[PDB]
């Protein structure tokens, strides 16, 4: 004669326990995970063009060290520094080393042209044991080691018009002696100096003389600098000694290329994101992997756990 | 949740059902059963996606930014460039921190908002014929069997025909 | 939204009701009407204002700060520079679409929650009088023309006054 | 006998979408936009004291290039820098322009107080043609270019006292000739320095000598240098050489002035919010304009548009 | 708040009971009385509990910054060590002014919440031996003295016991 | 023959208000500051290792300023500069101050180890009246002012290895003459010279001549500078003059050490957060006392409170 309809819902064995505001743990039936912890340990050459440092640097692979040869006018979505990297040339410095490491990173080519540079007065193609080259003396490939041609070193005056419609980078270098009989058995002149500029911007720079400490069987050094010529602008470099001319530029290009740190290895495979931990799925809104990253990642946090509740409160059963 | 159904009214929930999120179960001439209810079921699922898809969207791409580890010590630069990225990670902790908190929140009194409004809704179809025991469960206070049963929920249960049975049954018998 | 009387147990809105945003339509002894209800319209305007006014408030001064476009590349201090304004634009941008996700998400509760509280407060006033259909309309058992349906529009509606007529039309003409 | 009483809510013919936590677009009756995506194409000169730099950068107009010399003393809140801007001056660098044209901009004056220095056994107001003031040559007008008496530069050692209550803003420059001989025909010196120095900071810079490119018929240079002078310290310039003197110092102020990169026209109206495409209105928290603002100016976001739902949930009647 | 409990059916608040947050006050054969109700009252207190807990909770440890304060004009790093900071504090400003502003709008619904939830429970409890008066009382049908009232507020009243006198004083006495 | 029974909730007679999403202002039985806004004005000594620097600046202590020789040696998680600092030593400047200050308060420790240098053909210990130490002259105690021996300052060129496993920091520094004849005087050579290297990096230093204002009766000046050599490197020092030569390395540590600038008691107490202000309890999330602090603190905010509501909406009865 009466009949009794209850109303209810789903319940499940076990549930899952999440955050809330007024909550710490509250038992849900289903929760899914934000943060993605966890990488392959292998970066993925797909879909970025991965470059492979070696035992390179950036750097070493950009003014040429007889070992870097080998990247001679590459171009990489992300190159990969390893840890294993060493030089092998002439003893240098490069003052302002990040943000040059940074710019050509940014640039993402190593394309180099060379240009008919007259250096009259002076012995060219000056090599050193310090940086051999097959069997015997070399020097970086991108660089001109210029000395005496004689009794004199001449007041070096040349220009180099930047007549296309890209910038144009060009790097040089100066020679620190670590004697005062070596710069004047290389340059002559007890005391040289180069200067480098366009029409907007100037560099002087004066080598300083001393003993430094051994490396490669040499005391003295070379530092590294660079100059960026825009179109319809000219460069033009002035030295009476000590000069480490350029052979040319290399291209400047924007765009999405960087560098990183890392010594985890390549594998075939496709992965937007990279980080020094190797690739990591982007399906998750954040990571807790790296806070480094390429591509297109989840962004980081602190958290190793961040469960979104994909159900209602779970309340199992009675029991009998 | 705000509604006091799940977890509130209704005691527990039903382990098994698997057709459905939100159900009934009766008791009736002809026995007992159980069945999902679709509609609800699904209004809590479609609410629930709309909110994932809006979390798990658009990854933003980032390609050379700053430096994060540092080999050597060099002072007022490298401060800063550490202190930009703490900050960041920390206000992006934050935010996921906050964001999980507050949809949990929002999730569960959506669900508990859907078996309320389900019971709601089954009130309003009985009407004088039913009343509600406190529990989840109303008393239909007249022969009610399978198809019955079954036209309560498919909505299409017309009161009127029961009516005067279930007059009978709740204001007399006694009195 | 969480209470289901707007696009829930009410089917549909009402086009062309300009006096307010909630209100009653009617069909009595002398025919039909529909009147705005002021005070649930008010109510759910002064909360959308409020809510309104906190969003559109104090726009903070900004006058010297970083440089933002460069013609030349430098290197490490500009990248400092980009990253810094492109982390502050992020977590900007990430704020206002969460802001107004909330906020809408809300507006639309709150103004469903007014429907019901109107809706309620409605059912209350008629006490043994009336019956509820399920779809946002009562039925009244007892001749009520339009001073009475006013008496209830404005709150005065004495459910004494009609109990008995009532009662005898619910619960009896048929049984 | 019975009468039915409905309750209900509006509906409007075309209602607007917005976005909620569970829904991308879902249609409510009114909403508001919170972004602000269009600008006016001019900037207000009311309410902030704008100052258009015409044909000058804020650097040649604080060095007084010839051009410029209408700037002289002006004040600002905001100066503007026209991209048609340009030099007809001596050619010269100011390393570290960035830091220079900041603190000039956020001081937001250029109030010049010479003071009478005196350059004892030298030849003073020196100038060239590639810096012609009227029919000759000329010079920076806030600049004194000092040359030799005869068969000797001397070394210049003078001192001026910052017995006021404010900071000295104090601009000066070297000399770097093209040639050796350009150098001893001007300072007698083979080489020269000039040190500036109050009693807790000191800056000594040495002459380049070298050919730069061509730029107004000259290949030599002038690089711009600052010192600040707080109240009670004392300035002091010594030199044997290169010298390119101040005539005396910018009064320096804090406040709210900056500067702006645009080429958008200055209009007579009111708008507390500047950006380099014009004034917009500061009505509503977020703008999709440009992330360089000035003033009371609303937050810059990456979406165009953001609508706040200010109404119920649209629900269109049945129809018949 | 979304219910329309406190500050809505319910006038006012009882000042002087301090033996919970929501409660009873009766009127019967034996005259009046008020009662805390402590499940409700714990139910609220244990979710602010909750709340307040979550947001007191683990400052952050920093030791090492950047510098605030210049006392040198300096240009470009100062520039962008000044941006970075004030970019840093008006973001946590924003997330402090937000999360006041979300969680006490919750806090008043949330308590407003368990005001209706006890209310409804009540209302099941008494099943057709109350009517409702509209304004968070109800007229109970029948005899009810000191006990009949603690069984009410313990939850262990009867409806059964006293449905008969209930009726026939609700749906009788004149008719 | 019936009872009512009404539902009711609690009121007090004055409650707080409170902002919501809907409301600047709503009534609330109880809420709670968010917000710290006072401070004690002292600085608890516990538990963070808090050092006084009382008048001496971080940079004075580590160069050995006679007056804080007190602080030779020290140690501290907190070193705190006060403003009634003052130098009282050799005038001096260190370039890139910043810097130095910074990786030194970071360290976290002045632990020197004095190392064995042999600084030929010179006369070491030199000392001035502007830097006192007793009744006469003296100079700063971790440095060398070393001078000629006679007629000749030879080409001095030393090298001390880091055989540790740790990283040493040496200060060091050059001296600029205000004239030639003192320049002679001291070095013989016309112009001196410092050259300071490891395997990595280098710096050549030339001294500056000329007249600076005088302090505590000088006019010349030292620059100080610095060179980090990392375990398995090797320190080489070169110069023909003007060398201010270090006596040894400062230990090197990373830790949770830091500085600030404040001029608040050091009070006997516990307490986990620090700010110039003193300190102040961190139960509360945020705080609006200082923007700088160190330890566990609340976040900085710009209002002054913030209430959390920890009640219902407050409704106070009728009245009779
Ligand atoms: C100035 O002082 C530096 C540092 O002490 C001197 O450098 C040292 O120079 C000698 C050669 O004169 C180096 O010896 C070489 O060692 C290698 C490696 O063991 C060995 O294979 C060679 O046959 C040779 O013996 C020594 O390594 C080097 N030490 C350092 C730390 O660099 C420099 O010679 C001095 N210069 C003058 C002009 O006095
Ligand atoms: C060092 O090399 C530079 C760069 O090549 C030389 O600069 C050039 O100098 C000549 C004058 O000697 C400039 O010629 C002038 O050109 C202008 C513009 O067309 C013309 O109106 C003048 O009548 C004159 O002919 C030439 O423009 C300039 N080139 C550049 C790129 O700056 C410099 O002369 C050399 N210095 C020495 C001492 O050899
Ligand atoms: C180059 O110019 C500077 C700046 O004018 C000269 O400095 C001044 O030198 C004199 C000493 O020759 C200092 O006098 C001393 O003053 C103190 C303090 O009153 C007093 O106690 C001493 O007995 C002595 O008279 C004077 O203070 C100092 N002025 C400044 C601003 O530093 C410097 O002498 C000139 N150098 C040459 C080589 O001409
Ligand atoms: C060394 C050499 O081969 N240089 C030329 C270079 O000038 C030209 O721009 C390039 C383009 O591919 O082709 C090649
Ligand atoms: C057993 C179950 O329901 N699992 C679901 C899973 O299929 C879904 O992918 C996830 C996210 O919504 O939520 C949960
Ligand atoms: C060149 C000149 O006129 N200088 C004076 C200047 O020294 C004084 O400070 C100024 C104040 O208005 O008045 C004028
Ligand atoms: C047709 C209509 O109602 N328009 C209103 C408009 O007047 C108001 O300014 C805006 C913001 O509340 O919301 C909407
Ligand atoms: C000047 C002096 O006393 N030096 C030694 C130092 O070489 C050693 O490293 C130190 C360790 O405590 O003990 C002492
Ligand atoms: C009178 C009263 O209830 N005061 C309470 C207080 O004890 C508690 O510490 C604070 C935070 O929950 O809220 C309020
Ligand atoms: C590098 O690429 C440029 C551009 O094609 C070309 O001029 C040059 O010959 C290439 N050199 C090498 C070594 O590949
Ligand atoms: C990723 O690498 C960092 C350091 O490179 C390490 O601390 C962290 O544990 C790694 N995380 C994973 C998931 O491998
Ligand atoms: C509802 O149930 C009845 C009885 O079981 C059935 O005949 C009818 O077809 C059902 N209606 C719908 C719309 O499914
Ligand atoms: C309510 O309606 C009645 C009948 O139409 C009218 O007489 C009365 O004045 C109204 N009350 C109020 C408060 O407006
Ligand atoms: C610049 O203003 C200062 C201060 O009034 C005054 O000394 C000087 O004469 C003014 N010079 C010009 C060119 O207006
Ligand atoms: C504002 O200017 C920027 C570049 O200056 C341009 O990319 C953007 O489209 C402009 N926006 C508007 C609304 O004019
Ligand atoms: C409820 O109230 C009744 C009557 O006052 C009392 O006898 C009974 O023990 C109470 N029940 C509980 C569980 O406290
Ligand atoms: C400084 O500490 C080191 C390490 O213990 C020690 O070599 C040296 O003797 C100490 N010097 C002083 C002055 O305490
Ligand atoms: C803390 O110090 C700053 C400046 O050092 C001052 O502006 C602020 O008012 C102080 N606040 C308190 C609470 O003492």
């Amino acid at each position: 004669s009466t009949a009794t309809l209850c109303l209810g819902h789903h319940a499940v064995p076990n549930g899952t326990l999440v955050k809330t505001i007024t909550d710490d743990q509250i038992e849900v039936t289903n929760a899914t995970e934000l943060v993605q912890s966890s990488s392959t340990g292998k970066i993925c050459n797909n879909p970025h063009r991965i470059l492979d440092g070696i035992d390179c640097t950036l750097i070493d692979a950009l003014l040429g060290d007889p070992h870097c040869d080998v990247f001679q006018n590459e171009t990489w979505d992300l190159f990969v520094e390893r840890s294993k990297a060493f030089s092998n040339c002439y003893p240098y410095d490069v003052p302002d080393y990040a943000s040059l490491r940074s710019l050509v990173a940014s640039s993402g080519t190593l394309e180099f042209i060379t240009e008919g540079f007259t250096w009259t007065g002076v012995i060219q193609n000056g090599g050193s044991n310090a940086c051999k080259r097959g069997p015997g003396s070399g020097f970086f490939s991108r660089l001109n080691w210029l000395t005496k041609s004689g009794s004199t070193y001449p007041v070096l005056n040349v220009t180099m018009p930047n007549n296309d419609n890209f910038d144009k980078l060009y790097i040089w270098g100066i020679h620190h002696p670590s004697t005062n009989q070596e710069q004047t058995s290389l340059y002559v002149q007890a005391s040289g100096r180069v200067t480098v500029s366009t029409r907007r911007s100037q560099q002087t720079i004066i080598p300083n003389i001393g003993s430094r400490p051994w490396v490669r069987g040499l005391s003295s050094r070379i530092s590294i600098y660079w100059t960026i010529v825009k179109p319809g602008d000219v460069l033009v470099i002035n030295s009476n000694g000590n000069l480490i001319a350029p052979r040319g530029y290399f291209k400047m290009r924007t765009g999405k290329s960087s560098i990183m740190r890392s010594d985890a290895p390549i594998d075939t495979c496709i992965s937007e994101c990279i980080t020094p931990n190797g690739s990591i799925p982007n399906d998750k809104p954040f990571q807790n992997v790296n806070k480094i990253t390429y591509g297109a990642c989840p962004k980081y946090v602190k958290q190793n756990t961040l469960k979104l509740a994909t159900g209602m409160r779970n309340v199992p059963e009675k029991q009998t | 949740g705000l509604f006091g159904a799940i977890a509130g009214f209704i005691e527990n929930g039903w382990e098994g059902m698997i057709d459905g999120w939100y159900g009934f179960r009766h008791q009736n001439s002809e026995g007992t059963g159980q069945a999902a209810d679709l509609k609800s079921t699904q209004a809590a699922i479609d609410q629930i996606n709309g909110k994932l898809n809006r979390v798990i969207e658009k990854t933003n791409e980032k390609f050379h930014q700053i430096e994060k580890e540092f080999s050597e010590v060099e002072g007022r630069i490298q401060d800063l460039e550490k202190y930009v990225e703490d900050t960041k990670i920390d206000l992006w902790s934050y935010n996921a921190e906050l964001l999980v908190a507050l949809e949990n929140q929002h999730t569960i009194d959506l669900t508990d908002s859907e078996m309320n409004k389900l019971f709601e809704k089954t009130r309003r179809q009985l009407r004088e014929n039913a009343e509600e025991m406190g529990n989840g469960c109303f008393k239909i206070y007249h022969k009610c069997d399978n198809a019955c049963i079954e036209s309560i929920r498919n909505g299409t249960y017309d009161h009127d025909v029961y009516r005067d049975e279930a007059l009978n049954n709740r204001f007399q018998i006694k009195g």
